[PDB]
């Protein structure tokens, strides 16, 4: 819609500007555009509109990334079943816990990989905290996530 | 307690003790310790001073200089606004970065004279310890 | 284990095999000939005969892989790694030459037809069997027996044996062994066989003690596992060899018994003269029968109807009605130039008839020649109808009989479960074959239909039911078809009952009404083709049975089909003095009967038994591959094995599946049961690759290890989502920054340039030094 496309205009000039203003976006940078108009692609996701894996690679017009968000939109998104689903299968116990570190794991080691930074980061935003035996209700954490930085 | 220095330090510099610095008084002290400067600099020094330098015209522009800055606070935010994780630190290659080549590029003098203060041990350049520093 | 008892029981095997070399090539006598690889050339093969050494080429598509000596004479061929016609005939014909005619097939079992007593069914070696699962012990039909024992026991439900096989194959025999053990782990049970048998069999070209009727005997039992009563169905008896009998064929076993003065005493009893060749009504085919002591069999028939507490007179009724049978064939006829209507050619014989019928021989005769509103009969439509008497008499002795020796049977005992066994009259081809032969083979097939269905059709279904894993598998083994032929709405059968009901019908229009409706509109039935036997009668039609080509003479199915007896003499008989004779088409009578019985057998867990009749010429331990190999193939036994190897083995409780593989279809999960019929329907999953079950699901090979990957996938994708989800959160949660960090680095940049400038301020720095 428009009020919509207007949208993407606003963000679409804030980047532009960060990488040398001139009415050009770096495609490597596509990604967090559209994660700011709410959406949360994956990275496999991203490169199949036209993303790039580092910067430089190329820049971009607006005129082509109109289609890239048409993209993105169509694209999956997490449900808090799947989160919950797929989290379960690492709980023994089955009372919803986990540990620090092998939360950390799961994180960083497998799907595409989180740095060890997003995590660290991640985790004192939502200030996820673990008890005596170093352990966390993954259930919380999965809704801070959802929630959003401003809830 | 930055004016009670102040004053001590002055007593210090006035050697001749006649509560003024004359362009002697100056080159008698700094000599006492380090290098002294040269003519050319100890009179451009004081000219820096419309009349005598009593304990006023002193702490003026001594106040004058140090005016035109903000908090300890205020900068030690504008850090932690790159410290998402809230660690207290910042990775050494990243505010390097940011400085060099990001809003007011800095330059490799602006760069090295920084840097050659800052506290950096482990990768992680404490932006407290140095917030401090550069402020009180 | 050095048991004396196992001596044609247990099996008594190395070099020369080349897994290259050594293989299976067609032959026009054995079956299948050892052959031993010399040249291949595009397809061209040429083998070597291992027997007379002899050469020659072969198709390579035709050559069948052999099994290694490691399977030699095996007991359960299941467990070989080659089930084709060729491994299964050499199997069998192995053991069968060495006294072994019992094999495991899978689930169920082989009897090749021994023709020779042997000594493996006494009482020793029934107490060896007792409780010994199937692997414990060689092969057996006790263990079969023992084995649906423990199942009715432990699984607490009804047990069924489908005996099947062909003409003269072993079903009988086999059906009264598993009684007889059943029994030994009971006098009367085992002794109604001798009387039904006496009355229900008769020699013919194929059996010298042909069963003429169906048997379905059920075996109740009580709350501590044993015998608790018992009771007989039989079906479809042959009415027409009462006075009929083609050539080398008798009559009942009963008529010769009656004429050999076992028990001179009833000669008078009877007004018999101890000479079967003097009554026209068995003599016609055969009159002695080679290993049939019609002497003895009396005597012993006569012991049997004691046994089973038959009063002298009760006895002495039947005796009396079937030795009269003997006389209504002896009442000659005349017409009289002028109506020709019939007069009688004396009365000496018409009389004995109505005195063993405690009717007046007058009286008789009276409502014989002259059927009342009378209406006069001629001088054939007489003796026809003297047969329609005889044939009907007899068929209610049989059916009177029956209920009588249930009498003895029905226990009123405490009954949990039971355990029936079927035997149906089998498959047999003639010379001429009529209206009997199609009741017969229709019958058959039917059953045979049955084993195709719980066997393959079946199998698959139970897999899907407990929601396992699996892919189809097409055996190619259907003949609803030629069952349709026959039974169906405008069938053959519906199309002679709706002919019978038209007096103007004839054997022509019904000839006709049968092409109109299949000839060109169904496969199976085919106009008649030529001679594969000499001596082959008429034939009109022919239908392809499961087991055979069967060429069908029609004529006379109108009367054959629709009865018909003097309801005058029906009167007569109805207030008769002896107390014996005192007390809807065929067609769909037996059809109904036929259709009971099936739907009485599917509420079962049925085990199977398979006769094979070795050869055409009835001598013992003498084998014809042909033959042999012949049935090996319309009877289903490899494909029945191939399943007893593919099947489904696997296995999952709704419970643990649910929880597994509910995040393969979750858009579609509002009962485990039913969440899984849910998850794998909207999978868009294969009927075949897997089935049903109660409480678990069954997937067919490889099925779940695939469900594992889907199952991965989507646990990485998720993740991934997670981490996307963590990715959009942090760049979000930056974005006041990117106003906030512009203005953050602008302080940080301006206040470092400052600290920067005062350093490098003279004042400053003199100041700093004197700081200390």
């Amino acid at each position: 819609s428009q009020d919509e496309i207007d949208d993407l205009k606003d963000v679409f000039e804030l980047f532009d500007f960060w990488d040398g203003r001139d009415g050009a976006v770096d495609a490597f940078k596509l990604g967090d555009v559209c994660r700011c108009l709410g959406i949360n692609p994956r990275n496999e996701d991203v490169f199949a509109v036209g993303g790039t894996h580092k910067m430089g690679e190329k820049s971009l017009p607006f005129e082509e990334f109109l289609p890239a968000y048409e993209g993105l939109m169509d694209c999956e998104q997490g449900t808090f079943a799947d989160y919950m689903e797929a989290f379960k299968t690492f709980d023994r116990e089955g009372q919803g816990f986990i540990s620090g570190a092998e939360l950390r794991h799961v994180l960083t080691a497998l799907g595409e990989r989180l740095s060890d930074e997003d995590v660290d980061e991640i985790i004192k935003l939502t200030d996820l905290q673990e008890d005596l035996e170093g352990n966390v209700k993954y259930e919380d954490f999965v809704k801070k996530v959802m929630a959003g930085p401003y809830p | 307690k930055q004016i009670q220095e102040m004053k001590e330090a002055f007593s210090m510099i006035d050697v001749d003790r006649d509560g003024f610095v004359s362009k002697e008084d100056i080159k008698a002290i700094s000599e006492q310790l380090g290098r002294a400067p040269d003519d050319k600099e100890l009179t451009a020094m004081l000219k820096e001073a419309p009349g005598p330098l009593n304990f006023t015209m002193f702490l003026s522009i001594f106040s004058d200089k140090l005016s035109g800055t903000d908090s300890e606070e205020t900068i030690r935010n504008a850090f932690a606004m790159f410290d998402e994780q809230e660690t207290k630190k910042l990775n050494i290659e990243y505010i390097k970065d940011l400085l060099e080549n990001m809003g007011d590029n800095f330059n490799k003098d602006e760069m090295r004279m920084t840097f050659k203060e800052a506290p950096v041990e482990g990768g992680k350049f404490d932006y407290v310890k140095f917030t401090a520093m550069i402020k009180g | 284990f050095s048991d004396p008892d196992f001596q044609y029981l247990a099996v008594d095997q190395t070099a020369a095999f080349d897994g290259k070399k050594n293989c299976w090539v067609p032959d026009e006598k054995e079956g299948f000939a050892s052959a031993e690889i010399q040249s291949s050339k595009g397809d061209e093969i040429t083998v070597k005969i291992v027997a007379d050494s002899s050469t020659r080429t072969v198709k390579k598509d035709d050559i069948q892989s052999m099994n290694p000596p490691k399977f030699e004479k095996l007991e359960d061929m299941a467990n070989m790694t080659y089930l084709n016609e060729a491994s299964v005939l050499y199997n069998l014909r192995s053991r069968y030459t060495s006294g072994l005619i019992y094999t495991y097939s899978g689930l169920f079992c082989i009897a090749v037809n021994p023709y020779r007593r042997l000594p493996i069914y006494t009482d020793s070696v029934i107490a060896k069997y007792r409780g010994k699962r199937k692997t414990e012990i060689p092969p057996h039909l006790f263990s079969v027996a023992d084995n649906a024992y423990q199942n009715m026991v432990t699984d607490r439900e009804n047990q069924s044996c489908l005996i099947t096989g062909e003409s003269g194959a072993g079903k009988t025999e086999n059906t009264k062994k598993v009684i007889m053990y059943l029994a030994k782990v009971e006098d009367q049970i085992i002794q109604a066989n001798p009387v039904l048998e006496a009355y229900g069999n008769a020699k013919t070209t194929r059996n010298n003690n042909s069963s003429r009727f169906g048997k379905f005997i059920r075996i109740h039992f009580g709350p501590t596992g044993k015998i608790a009563g018992a009771d007989i169905e039989t079906y479809l008896l042959e009415k027409s060899r009462v006075t009929y009998q083609q050539s080398a064929e008798r009559n009942y076993h009963i008529f010769y018994q009656i004429c050999s003065n076992a028990i001179p005493e009833l000669n008078d009893v009877m007004l018999v003269t101890p000479d079967s060749g003097l009554y026209s009504f068995i003599n016609q085919g055969c009159l002695t029968v080679d290993n049939i002591d019609d002497v003895e069999e009396f005597k012993l028939c006569d012991e049997a109807f004691d046994i089973l507490g038959f009063t002298k007179e009760e006895k002495q009724s039947m005796f009396k009605c079937t030795a009269s049978i003997l006389h209504m064939g002896e009442m000659k006829f005349k017409q009289r130039p002028r109506e020709e209507q019939a007069e009688s050619d004396g009365t000496a014989e018409a009389e004995k008839v109505a005195f063993l019928c405690g009717i007046n021989a007058g009286d008789l005769l009276k409502a014989l020649l002259k059927p009342k509103v009378t209406k006069g009969q001629n001088m054939n439509q007489v003796v026809n109808s003297v047969g329609a008497l005889a044939k009907s008499l007899y068929d209610r002795m049989f059916n009177w009989l029956v209920r009588r020796v249930n009498k003895t049977l029905d226990t009123k005992a405490k009954r949990n479960y039971y355990i029936g066994v079927l035997d149906i009259a089998g498959f047999e081809i003639f010379d001429f074959n009529s209206f009997e032969q199609l009741c017969i083979n229709y019958t058959n097939e039917r059953l045979q239909q049955f084993f195709n269905h719980h066997m393959f059709i079946l199998e698959q279904e139970e897999y899907k039911k407990e929601g396992i894993a699996w892919e189809f598998i097409d055996f190619g083994m259907d003949l609803q078809m030629c069952i349709d032929l026959i039974e169906k709405p405008m069938g053959i059968l519906s199309i002679l009952e709706e002919e019978c009901m038209f007096p103007k019908a004839d054997d022509k229009s019904f000839q006709d009404k049968l092409y109109q409706n299949h000839m060109g509109k169904n496969r199976m039935f085919t106009k008649p083709g030529k001679p594969t036997r000499p001596n082959q009668g008429p034939a009109h039609f022919e239908l392809h049975h499961y087991a055979g080509n069967v060429p069908y003479s029609i004529t006379g199915w109108l009367e054959k089909n629709k009865d018909p007896i003097n309801e005058n003499v029906v009167a007569l008989l109805g207030a008769s003095k002896e107390p014996l004779v005192a007390e809807q088409t065929i067609s769909a009578v037996h059809r109904e009967s036929l259709n009971k019985l099936m739907k009485n057998l599917y509420s079962t867990h049925p085990h199977f038994v398979r006769c094979i009749i070795p050869n055409e010429l009835k001598q013992p331990g003498l084998v014809d591959a042909e033959l042999v190999l012949h049935q090996l193939q319309c009877n289903g036994v490899l494909e029945g094995i191939r399943i007893c190897r593919k099947g489904f083995p696997s296995r999952l409780i709704y419970s643990e599946f649910k929880q597994r593989y509910s995040i393969l279809a979750p858009n579609a999960i509002p009962d485990g049961k039913t969440v899984s019929e849910k998850i794998l329907a909207g999978l868009q999953m294969d009927p075949a690759e897997y089935r049903l079950g109660t409480t678990k699901v069954f997937f067919k090979a490889g099925v779940l290890g695939n469900l594992e990957e889907m199952r991965d996938e989507r646990l990485s994708k998720i993740i991934s989502m997670f981490q996307a989800h963590i990715r959009g959160y942090l760049i979000r949660k930056a974005y006041k920054k990117l106003q906030d960090q512009r203005i953050g680095l602008s302080v940080i940049q301006r206040n470092i340039r400052k600290w920067l400038v005062l350093r490098n301020w003279q004042w400053w720095k003199l100041y700093s030094k004197v700081k200390p």
